[PDB]
């Protein structure tokens, strides 16, 4: 139902939010981007972890997002199903992605 | 001194698709007129224009059209306010409705969705008052800025929501009424409307846009009783 | 049969107040009922009222409904039905407590019970101190009645035919109205409304003059239609002009302005309603208040500016909090059609056309009535009105503020309550024959076939200046037999007028050229009333005759369609749960 | 069968209207933006060479547009939801007034926030 949509959506967007605060914190205070400082910050648990679970949060959000605009302009059912079923398969291969990415280095 | 028009035209039995049409009036320069008044008038000069109207005092809801661009109502907008050096008023049908010929649009589902939110009070009889229900001037006080509303359906019409999805999404007229209902002290089945406003379209299409406010010739607020609608759905539902 | 036919236990003609009334009690009552409307129902004239509406429920102060009844046999200057008047007040509170129950959102006094204002012509005890009886929810009672009426007319899934436009009735060999026909405006197509009970429910006529408070469809369609049909109109020459329309707009501003204690001033800033009506002062009766107003103006003592001659009428000294909670409306009113704040000044007022006393006579049941060639009443079968085209009659030759409303109620609700026993009573009605449908539509076929004849916005012009000219607030031999004369004349055009839209699909013209026929039967049979009645009475003010003649007025005007002469009709002085209220001086 | 007006450029849409149509459009902007960001994570990590190629590809000045917007997009998107959100929790009024007054206010803080991107870049 429609209240839970409204919830989730938010949710995610504080919890997104607070990533964002967190990833332009290191970007805008580090000056010299060496591959080293790079790798770094990124094999930290707490870089890790904040940005899987910010990618789970992008699955929830975009795909509520999406099936809004959808559900507005693609009128045939066929063509929105098709559609939705793209960008929900697009989503879990960003975490999916996401999880070879990190848990790679 | 000369007002020059564009309007609307649309005959089915005569016309291929929809038209503008210039328009002239010769009006009295000293007088300030209202849009209706010139309406009236551009009818005894061309007959077949057709339009609605009834109160002439903006209680009705009868002549809602989109002039300059934007909703509102004839017979209480002035020409002074449409009027501007070298350009013609443009008056056409509110937006998003069939056109049924001319300037009037077919309201059927502006309509149907304020009979889909149950406009009528809802009292289960029980503890039932000697006379009237009592009702305090605090409880009272909260229909004000929701019964006043008269249908004319500028607010829905303006609405984009409405527009994608003018038989799912209530619009902020229906919404508005349905608050109406909501808050009433004397309404008795609140759980039970809310209940029927907890899917996906109802109530939640609405993006506090903002064009309801703005074109209310009443000058209620739709997107506030929907927020308030929103409260009680998440009071209720999480 | 070569037109459809849809067949009903009930037509009810209009969905005002009344019109919305009836057919929410016809269907409760078991029967089947279509409900027409040339607008689609929340636009009826019904929705501008403001001050509210009459009726002892004893909140602000203990009442009583014979005082009410009182205050509204006197008003009506004696020739009111006193059965009539007394059904309705007795019936009024609980009535009225039905509608609160449907959810209108009455105001409220403190205790919780439902708001009471003062208003013209009320008094506790028979004559004694100034009442507050009026029930209100701010000053749009109207608005909220009307809603409330749909709202209830929703939620009981009654038929409505929106916008549908009534042609005429349809006679049976017998005589008996069977139904009407009616032009559906949005497709064309017209067809035969066939009922056992036609309730005529169509409102007023107020745009037969040239400056009115009514809305632009008030066009008499009932009254037009039942001349047309054979049936007389009674007390015509009644027009109450109420004494507060703004002046150069005729858009009303509410006697609740006097009622939560405005006044009227004169160019010499005097309050001139203390001297003609020195008990109840600016709240008098509505036809002396406005012809007080008419004297100061025709004496050089009104004042002038943009919006013409006129009275100022001050509300500032209510303060803001007041105007802005009691009176909101006219607060929007003002300062949209004269410019002018009421916060800060006096509103430009002048007495304007606003309510129609006179309409088709019929029974508290709603049964129409007619005369037989002895003058005996005879009731039409299967035609009733209720409301504002009916003359019950509970107003005579003046209304009380807020008696309106609570007529459309009362008279509604009972022509349902009784109309499966004014069925059973009138008997099985003969069939219309093709014919007889035929007939109804000869007014249509004229206009459809006319192209090259008079242009009718002339027409509608020069009928409403002769109105406005010669049968206004006072009257004389003279202007009077003149207007008629002109009249004669304006309806010979009309039968040559033409229609200039000839097109099918929500076709405006059509519809306002049908109107103009019964802008015509209405305000001729005004002008042929007005001429007979030698006497002033109530809202009728003749110079050539000043005085009010109860040895030989004290009864109803009745017009007689088919002679076009005029005869007359007893007032009903006999109530059944007290005495009458003999006629007496009537000054406030 | 009939014909409806919703011709779009004959209408008046206020600063409000213009605000939200911007977020929805922000939003399906940043969808596609967070694959191409990965991508570029991705090669960012994959080894150290692969780090020198996206530092190289960030050289670009096509792409260094191309990425400015993509943030600008995702700074609106973040500001005026924000100023959604503070409308859900009634820190913002929900009159017509306050409404334009919030939309200006999220419009300057948007471009500030692209400049910064631009610098940043
Ligand atoms: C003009 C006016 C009157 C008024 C008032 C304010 C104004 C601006 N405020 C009042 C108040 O506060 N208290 C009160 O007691 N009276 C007040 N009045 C008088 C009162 O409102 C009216 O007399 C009352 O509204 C009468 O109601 P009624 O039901 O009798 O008439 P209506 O409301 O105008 O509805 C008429 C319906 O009939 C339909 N119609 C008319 N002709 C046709 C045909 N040709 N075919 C099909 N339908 C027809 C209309 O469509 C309408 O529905
Ligand atoms: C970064 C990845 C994000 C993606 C891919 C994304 C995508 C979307 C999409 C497609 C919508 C639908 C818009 C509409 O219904 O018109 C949306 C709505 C929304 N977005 Fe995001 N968004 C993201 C981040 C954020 C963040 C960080 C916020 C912070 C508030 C946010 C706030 C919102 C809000 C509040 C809505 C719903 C408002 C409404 O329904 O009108 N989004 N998002
Ligand atoms: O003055 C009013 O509000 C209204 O005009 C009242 C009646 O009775 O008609
Ligand atoms: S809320 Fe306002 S704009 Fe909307 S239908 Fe009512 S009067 Fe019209
Ligand atoms: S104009 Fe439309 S989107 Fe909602 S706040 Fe408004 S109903
Ligand atoms: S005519 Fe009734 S509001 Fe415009
Ligand atoms: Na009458």
């Amino acid at each position: 139902n429609g209240v839970h949509d409204f919830i989730l959506v938010r949710a995610t967007a504080i919890v997104l939010t607070l990533y964002i605060i967190y990833m332009v914190g290191f970007f805008a205070t580090s000056g010299e981007l060496t591959y080293e400082v790079w790798i770094g910050f990124f094999a930290s648990a707490f870089t890790k972890v904040f940005t899987l679970l910010a990618l789970f949060s992008i699955l929830i959000h975009a795909w509520i997002g999406m099936w809004q605009v959808l559900t507005d302009y693609v009128k045939p059912l066929a063509l929105r199903l098709m559609l939705q079923l793209v960008i929900v398969v697009a989503l879990v291969v960003y975490v999916i992605y996401g999880f070879v990415v990190v848990w790679g280095v | 001194m000369r007002l020059e028009f564009s309007i609307y035209r649309y005959n089915p039995d005569v016309d291929d698709a929809p038209r503008m049409q210039d328009y002239t009036l010769e009006a009295d320069e000293g007088r300030d007129m209202m849009l209706l008044d010139a309406l009236i008038q551009l009818k005894e000069k061309d007959p077949s224009l057709s339009f609605r109207r009834s109160c002439r005092e903006g209680v009705c809801g009868s002549d809602g059209l989109n002039m300059n661009g934007k909703n509102g109502l004839a017979c209480i907008t002035p020409i002074s306010a449409l009027n501007q050096p070298g350009k013609k008023i443009v008056i056409r049908p509110l937006p998003g409705l069939p056109v049924i010929r001319d300037l009037v649009v077919d309201m059927g589902q502006f309509y149907a969705q304020y009979e889909k939110i149950k406009p009528y009070l809802l009292n289960n009889g029980q503890n039932p008052p000697a006379r009237e229900h009592l009702q305090m001037p605090e409880q009272r006080e909260k229909l004000d800025g929701l019964y006043e509303c008269i249908l004319c359906a500028c607010c829905s019409t303006s609405c984009p929501s409405f527009w994608w999805n003018p038989d799912k999404f209530i619009g902020p007229a229906g919404l508005l009424a349905a608050y109406r209902f909501l808050i009433d002290s004397r309404d008795t089945e609140t759980d039970s409307r809310l209940d029927g406003l907890s899917d996906a379209f109802s109530v939640f299409r609405c993006h506090s846009i903002m064009n309801c406010v703005s074109v209310c010739p009443k000058g209620l607020n739709p997107t506030r009783a929907i927020g308030h609608i929103k409260s009680m759905l998440l009071q209720r539902n999480a | 049969m070569k037109l459809p036919v849809r067949e009903f236990d009930a037509v009810v003609i209009g969905a005002g107040g009344a019109g919305m009334r009836a057919a929410l009690q016809i269907s409760q009552s078991g029967q089947t009922c279509a409900l027409l409307s040339k607008v689609f129902p929340t636009r009826s004239h019904t929705v501008s009222a403001q001050g509210g509406i009459t009726v002892a429920l004893g909140n602000t102060h203990e009442d009583n409904w014979e005082w009410h009844m009182y205050d509204t046999v006197k008003g009506s200057d004696y020739i009111g039905d006193q059965d009539a008047i007394e059904y309705m007040c007795k019936t009024g509170p609980e009535a009225i407590l039905e509608l609160e129950h449907m959810g209108l959102p009455f105001s409220r006094l403190d205790d919780g019970r439902i708001y009471q204002r003062p208003f013209g012509g009320q008094s506790k005890n028979f004559g004694g101190e100034q009442a507050a009886r009026t029930a209100a929810a701010a000053d749009r009672t109207g608005h909220a009645l009307l809603h409330t009426l749909y709202q209830q007319n929703l939620k009981n899934h009654t038929t409505i035919f929106s916008e549908w436009y009534a042609l005429d009735l349809v006679k049976n060999q017998d005589g008996a109205v069977v139904g009407c026909t009616a032009l559906c405006i949005e497709t064309g197509e017209v067809v035969y409304f066939k009922a056992r009970a036609t309730v005529l429910a169509t409102g007023g006529a107020g745009r037969i003059y040239q400056s009115t408070t009514n809305a632009h469809i008030n066009t008499g369609d009932g009254v037009g239609m039942a001349i047309r049909a054979g049936v007389p109109v009674q007390d015509m020459e009644m027009w109450q002009f109420h004494p507060t329309g703004i002046a150069g707009a005729g858009v009303l501003v509410t006697e609740g302005c006097r009622g939560e204690g405005g006044y009227l001033l004169n160019k010499h800033g005097e309050r001139f309603m203390e001297r003609y009506a020195p008990n109840a002062k600016d709240l008098a009766g509505r036809d002396v208040v406005a012809r007080s107003i008419m004297i100061e103006i025709r004496e050089g003592r009104g004042c002038d500016g943009p919006w013409g001659p006129h009275a100022k009428l001050k509300l500032d000294h209510l303060g803001k909090e007041v105007l802005e909670s009691r009176l909101p409306g006219i607060l929007e009113l003002s300062r949209t059609f004269a410019h002018v704040d009421p916060v800060k000044e006096p509103i430009p007022v002048i007495p304007t056309c606003h309510y129609m006393m006179g309409g088709i006579p019929t029974k508290v049941t709603g049964q129409a009535l007619t005369v037989n060639e002895k003058g005996e009443d005879v009731v039409v079968p299967g035609l009733f009105a209720v409301g504002e085209i009916a003359c019950v009659s509970v107003h005579g030759a003046n209304r009380l503020g807020g008696n309106s409303l609570l007529d459309l109620v009362v008279f509604g609700r009972a022509a349902g309550l009784h109309l499966q026993e004014s069925i059973a009573e009138q008997g099985a009605l003969r069939d219309a024959s093709e014919s007889d449908v035929e007939a109804s539509l000869d007014r249509l076929n004229r206009w459809n076939n006319n192209r090259n004849g008079e242009d009718p916005v002339a027409i509608r012009k020069a009928l409403q200046e002769c109105m406005q000219h010669n049968f206004s607030v006072f009257r004389e031999g003279d202007a009077m037999a003149k207007g008629l004369e002109q009249l004669k004349v304006i309806r010979e055009r009309l039968k040559n007028a033409r229609l200039d839209d000839t097109s099918s699909e929500f076709n405006t013209q059509r519809v306002e050229c049908l109107e103009l026929d019964n802008l015509m039967e209405t305000a001729y049979a005004t002008a042929v009333s007005a001429n007979f009645r030698t006497e002033s009475r109530g809202a009728h003010s003749r110079f050539d005759f000043p005085d009010r003649d109860d040895e030989n007025w004290l009864c109803h005007s009745l017009y007689l369609p088919e002679s076009e002469s005029m005869t007359r009709r007893s007032v009903n002085m006999e109530p059944k749960l007290r005495p009458a209220f003999p006629p007496k001086i009537r000054t406030y | 069968q009939r014909p409806v007006n919703l011709d779009l450029q004959t209408i008046r849409f206020p600063i409000t209207a213009i605000a939200s149509i911007l977020h929805r459009v922000s939003g399906v902007i940043t969808f596609v933006a967070v694959g191409i960001l990965l991508w570029l994570l991705g090669t960012s990590l994959s080894s150290p060479e692969g780090f020198e190629q996206a530092s190289a590809i960030m050289g670009s000045f096509f792409v260094k547009f191309i990425m400015w917007g993509i943030l600008t997009a995702l700074a609106y998107h973040v500001v005026v939801g924000i100023r959604h959100m503070m409308m859900d929790f009634g820190y913002l009024e929900e009159t017509f007034e306050a409404g334009k007054r919030s939309a200006k206010i999220s419009f300057v803080i948007t471009v500030v926030l692209s400049l910064l991107a631009g610098v940043l870049v």
